[PDB]
């Protein structure tokens, strides 16, 4: 019952998720930071948005409120956290 | 020891011997689908077995000359493999 | 119908479900090695099954909208795709 999916991660894991979701005929959404302006995972998805234009490139991926702001403004009904960022974060799921 | 409540990096290694796609199934569980259903095609508990062996290596930018510490720079040349048995879930290293 | 006395293009498809490298086995047979031996390590007759299913096709330049005639020239852009379960075997397709 999922129309489109967002990946709250970057790099190899994101690309793995986009490939899985596109196989399930589900639209894909990717986020990036200031220093990942040209990371591979930015291009392998259907939709790509910049998170935290003001916040640093390290903190950008770990900003619970701003990642939700992107998902909301894109009709995203499912987010895959990946691993080693907000994957073990409780208040992100809530 | 502990519980990792998500997919790990070394997940690929298991998929190859079992046959089952972990990441795919993750999305399918989110939709509310049954395990042994027509959508996941997960085999039964005594139907899941390992085929052969599998080994994983992570390709970072670490080396014993700088004692396993990353470096900055444009990746001038990227040479990748492929073929039978070799599985490539890439993401970071390319043209330059 | 007939017997093909060599490897085929589609050999890859069988390799993925059995877990056996035909090409590598093929070379070890010429070396005089035993498949039930040290070198090849192939499982006995009834130990072999098929882990799931596999599909193969070839990407050619035969134009489908024009009687399947191989369009020749110079390729400007080429982008492949890895991912779990997906085995690539590139022939002539590269970025130039």
């Amino acid at each position: 019952q999922i129309k489109k999916l967002l990946v709250a991660n970057r790099g190899e894991i994101a690309i793995r998720i986009f490939r899985a979701a596109a196989e399930l005929d589900i639209s894909t959404v990717a986020i990036y930071s200031n220093e990942d302006k040209s990371s591979l995972h930015r291009y392998k998805a259907d939709e790509s948005y910049l998170v935290g234009s003001d916040l640093g490139p390290a903190e950008s991926y770990l900003n619970i409120e701003r990642i939700i702001d992107v998902a909301k403004q894109a009709n995203v009904d499912a987010i895959h956290p990946g691993y080693g960022f907000l994957s073990e974060n409780e208040q992100f799921a809530r | 020891i502990e519980v990792n409540p998500r997919v790990q990096v070394e997940h690929t290694i298991t998929e190859m011997v079992t046959g089952i796609d972990i990441v795919k199934t993750q999305i399918l569980v989110a939709a509310g689908a049954d395990l042994f259903g027509e959508e996941i095609n997960m085999p039964q508990q005594k139907d899941i077995t390992t085929l052969g062996y599998a080994i994983q290596c992570r390709i970072t930018t670490e080396d014993p000359l700088n004692d396993f510490m990353p470096d900055t720079g444009t990746i001038i040349a990227y040479r990748s493999s492929g073929g039978f048995g070799v599985r490539l879930d890439a993401g970071d290293g390319f043209q330059g």
